[PDB]
């Protein structure tokens, strides 16, 4: 977990 | 003054070379990844390539008219004559772009074709003082210009959740809620090296070209303003990225409006 560190924003 | 540790990291695969220089330390040109100029897979994505599923235009002109179906799919064709995004283009919530394709009746040099013509800017991979490697422009880039595509390995939601080297992920979230990802960790192009900036001179836009499978937009960076020769490229990695990496390090983009410092 945490989650996923994907772009963008 | 520096060290030209490569004449072209793309090995001739891009329309223009992308040299690597290091003016800062002894790190040689990065080699822990494979440069690829287009997206790849390492595990079947069933991308719908059925040519009869493409929507296409029947324009008898250069696709400048209000009637271009591909323009309508995009809301309107956003490209001017020089290939630049119109000033009225919404960089805060960019629309999906559909470029004309091989199913269209129009010619290859039609107006609705930009991203598919590949790299037109002179870029350079260089070593930053604060952030590792980065990419800078070697010339003035006008605003609304296509600069580069975020290229890497197309993978699934759940495969992406298990990737331990996670500094190169780009999520593709459909409006339908479906999610895939581009991982530029092992296979990637120059975009893997573009750093986050809180006042970005680049914005990513979802674009469709040879296929219109909405699960797999391709990610195109357009300049949001004039970028000056020598200027480092940057886009906003976004909040999902920082909520996680922010626990490990802080943004050093150096902006006085830095939101993650
Ligand atoms: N604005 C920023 N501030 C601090 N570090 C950054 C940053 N933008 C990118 N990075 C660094 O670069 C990683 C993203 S991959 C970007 C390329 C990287 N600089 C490289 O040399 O390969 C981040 O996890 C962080 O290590
Ligand atoms: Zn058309
Ligand atoms: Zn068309
Ligand atoms: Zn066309
Ligand atoms: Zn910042």
């Amino acid at each position: 977990t945490a989650r996923k560190v994907g772009r963008p924003g | 003054v520096e060290r030209i540790v490569s004449r072209d990291i793309a090995r001739g695969y891009e329309r223009i070379p992308i040299p690597c220089v290091n003016a800062v330390d002894s790190e040689p040109c990065p080699s822990n990844y494979k440069y690829v100029s287009q997206n790849c897979v390492t595990s079947p994505m069933n991308i719908d390539r059925n040519i009869t599923h493409l929507q296409y235009c029947v324009c008898i002109d250069d696709c400048s008219s209000s009637n271009c179906m591909c323009g309508q799919l995009s809301m309107r064709c956003w490209y001017d004559k020089d290939g630049r995004l119109l000033p009225e283009f919404n960089m805060a919530e960019p629309p999906l772009i559909f470029e004309c394709n091989h199913a269209c009746s129009c010619w290859r040099n039609c107006r609705n074709r930009v991203v598919q013509n590949g790299l037109r800017a002179r870029l350079q991979l260089y070593r930053t003082r604060d952030m590792g490697w980065g990419v800078r422009s070697l010339q003035d880039i006008p605003p609304g210009t296509f600069v580069c595509e975020y290229v890497g390995e197309l993978i699934s939601d759940s495969e992406a959740d298990v990737r331990e080297e996670d500094s190169y992920l780009f999520d593709l979230d459909n409006k339908d809620g479906e999610v895939y990802c581009i991982d530029a960790r092992f296979y990637g192009n120059v975009s893997r090296f573009i750093n986050h900036h809180c006042e970005p001179n680049l914005v990513p836009v979802r674009v469709f070209m040879a296929h219109q499978d909405l699960r797999f937009p391709r990610i195109a960076f357009f300049s949001t303003r004039l970028i000056e020769a020598g200027e480092q490229l940057g886009f906003d990695y976004g909040e999902r990225f920082w909520d996680i990496k922010g626990k490990l390090f802080s943004c050093r983009c150096g902006s006085p409006k830095c939101r993650h410092s």
